[PDB]
């Protein structure tokens, strides 16, 4: 084996998932020909 | 016109969601991502773990494991790689494997089954390498299928079976340990110098049976080291463990007043620190859910074997430290055990271990995840977990025995052109 | 009785002497030692390097190289190892190779030939791996013999031929570089977006021809890393280089009054710092002696090609930086060169390099190690050194073209029982 | 594609050896090198001169 | 390549070799049954 043996339990309540992606933004990904809202 | 030859290093998002489900005691793939040589990998996973609704309330916690592994493409394709990378563009494409034609097959690899019934070879073979190096018992045979469509159901829909938590009967000595060894002598003489050399040959054999079934173990005993490239094994990057808890709900109508139902829900986090990727490969993330191995019909060894002798009861140091291992049966630790099933233990192990006690009033009662009958079959069948042993503990739902919803916060530092550079000619 | 299971860590001497000899431009093995997993290796080598007595005195120094490499046994035996180590005692013995029956054959491996004409396979195969990874030109074919008795004389008695120091004609571009590349178009049209994609395919091909002939080079360009286990290559531990000097002796009789003779003798040291041995293997030490590649008939390129054009003489930056490589012949740099032998150079390379000048009065004169005639044959024959080119420089002796006497101060920290423990039963 | 129109200024080695011979009272050429407009030239020559015994 | 690129020339004269072995002694190696000079 190598290197982990950590732990991960947290207290609280399981809040619902909010936003599929996004922790840190880079450059643009999509180009449609203008703004779209 | 303008021809681009290089790029700058920037972070890439690569974050997504996780609607997972599985069985108990089976190892299933949760997430997967390809990487390039020279990258840096980071991941935070935050989610909730739930079990199916219980029948009578919370009594015993379960333990959950999360692993992350790194598998180079050279460990899978071997010599077809390297030639592929040295030829560059216009090289022959890499091969695939066949799958059974359903939607839920190839779900132990964390993907939906394509309509062509073909998947990349490195996805299937990278799962086998992890299982054969870390999750099966070292004395078991390896698993070598070459095609996911050679597996059966419950191996394609859910993962491979894993091992119980260590115990008197779930962790016996390997079935190849010798209880005696002969030395050839003459009719009325013996060479006492050759007797000394016979003990040194037995010492090396016993080490290779208790500690050193793998090559990386043999080298470690000399004081050396092996890289995972020398052994061709995956690299473990992170491991997490926790216990799952919850609360109860009370019934309030005429019939269910006095009845309770347990709800397991746990918040967890799996964090991987920054990892330098040396070659092209894949990162795997896997999960495993287990219960402590409690059975309703287990007895203490001294209460089950018939008549107590001096060796059983005295606890004499000169006797336990100098005797060979003892062979017993399933009838000595279980009420309805089979006398023809044998396994070996160490002398005096009954003074080092204590089993759990379950009252006879608990026998055949819904809820309460126990093992109702002593396991049958050969040794390999007993050590691995049967998830049909927990069918009476949960209510029937479409989401199997546990389910999870998780967000993966990944971040990679690559050397790639922007989307703008890829679509503009000049 | 008493059975020993372990030992303590102590230093071991393992020091010996060195009476060596060899030819010029050939790589020969100087020392060899086996190691165990978990050891620590150290070495100081102190000695003197001599050439054969010269014919007229000292004019040009020579340069000498000392290398040390570490070769694991798993790189040689492969899968027959590992199985050998996992089985322990009572495993099948390792194979050997055959040699020609003489005393001086197998002398490039640093050993005397046994009377059985058989040597361990790891001695011969460990020499081939060093040569194929570090000493041949990357565009040459590998050498694969499987038996030392398939070599010829001068390969068995002395090492393999190595390459000249880099030069205009000893370091040309690889013989596979393309001077043009076509793109398919229509009759009266052309796709200008596909033209942009044709330049990107050519860029990857040119990189794989000038820098990246080996797999470890391709991975390095992405920014990654490969261990020597991934590539299955030897590990270089130390390298030393120096120039060899001496003095002259004057003749004092009636005929030799006014005559001088050169004597090369140099003191050197090869030091290897402490090295942790991770697996069983061998340490090699090798030597190589060379001269700068000076020839008596070499001319400047601009003085030899006929009529000077603007591209030859102007030194214009817009022209040298945008033209394909130029193909020339041996007649353009040598007086008696062959017009049918071609090689490729970079444009403007005549303004970056200056050759050495040897006066015509020096032609065909003993002493003075030069190359009297332009080399013949294909490209591989020219790049490698011919030691017959230095026969007229030395006087005939039994000790070849150079000889050395060296003491090796080795020290290893092992885990072994003492000699006393091995001979006493109790 | 990319077309280069200029360069930067860098030093170039252009060093070599000298095995020379001659007679007495005669002027002979020892070394020669081509140059381009705008260059800077420098030279150190170190050697030994011998006569016949 | 890896890690060396060192140098080794020394000035002086090549003194004759003195003693075949010996840089640092460990334990005894030979047992004849007594002292032998």
């Amino acid at each position: 084996s190598k290197g982990k043996k950590r732990s991960g339990a947290r207290p609280g309540r399981p809040q619902p998932l909010r936003g599929t992606k996004g922790k840190r933004k880079g450059a643009r990904l999509w180009y449609v020909g203008g703004q779209q809202f | 016109s303008n021809v681009q030859t290089g790029a700058e290093r920037m972070p890439h998002d690569l974050s997504h969601l996780g609607f997972l489900a599985g069985q108990i005691g089976r190892l299933i793939t949760i997430s997967t991502t390809p990487v390039i040589a020279g990258d840096s990998f980071e991941m935070d996973a935050v989610g909730a773990l739930r079990l199916s609704p219980l029948r009578r309330g919370l009594a015993i916690d379960s333990t959950v494991d999360i692993f992350t592994f790194y598998v180079p493409h050279r460990h899978v394709y071997g010599e077809q790689w390297i030639k592929f990378m040295k030829d560059g563009v216009n090289a022959a494409p890499l091969p695939t494997v066949n799958t059974t034609g359903y939607i839920d097959h190839a779900a132990f690899l964390g993907t939906i089954n394509p309509d062509t019934n073909k998947i990349p070879k490195h996805l299937f073979q990278g799962y086998l390498n992890i299982y054969n190096n870390y999750f099966k018992a070292p004395w078991m045979p390896d698993r070598t299928e070459a095609n996911p469509n050679q597996l059966n159901e419950d191996d394609a829909r859910y993962g491979f079976r894993c091992c119980h938590l260590k115990n008197i009967w779930t962790a016996p000595l390997p079935p190849e340990t010798e209880l005696s060894r002969q030395m050839t002598t003459s009719t009325t003489s013996i060479d006492i110098m050759g007797l000394q050399a016979a003990y040194a040959n037995l010492h090396t054999d016993q080490e290779r049976d208790y500690f050193m079934q793998r090559y990386r173990d043999v080298i470690s005993s000399f004081g050396g080291k092996t890289s995972y490239d020398a052994d061709n094994r995956p690299l473990l990057v992170m491991r997490s463990n926790f216990w799952a808890s919850g609360y109860d709900v009370d019934g309030t109508d005429q019939t269910s007043l006095g009845q309770f139902s347990g709800r397991v829900q746990q918040t967890y986090k799996h964090s991987v620190p920054r990892f330098f990727v040396p070659e092209h490969g894949t990162m795997f993330t896997l999960a495993l859910v287990r219960f402590p191995p409690t059975a309703t019909k287990e007895i203490q060894y001294l209460n089950a074997k018939g008549a107590l002798t001096y060796t059983d009861i005295a606890g004499d140091p000169a006797l336990y430290g100098n005797l060979p291992p003892r062979e017993i049966s399933m009838k000595d630790v279980f009420r309805s055990g089979d006398a023809s099933k044998k396994f070996k233990i160490a002398e005096g192990q009954w003074y080092r271990y204590a089993p759990s006690y379950v009252s006879p009033a608990y026998h055949l009662l819904e809820g309460f995840p126990f093992i109702q009958e002593p396991p049958s079959g050969d040794l390999q069948e007993r050590v691995l977990i049967r998830h049909h042993d927990y069918d009476q503990c949960f209510q029937s739902v479409q989401l199997l025995q546990w389910n999870s919803q998780v967000k993966f916060n990944v971040t990679v530092y690559r050397n790639l052109p922007t989307t703008r550079d890829s679509i503009m000619t000049s």
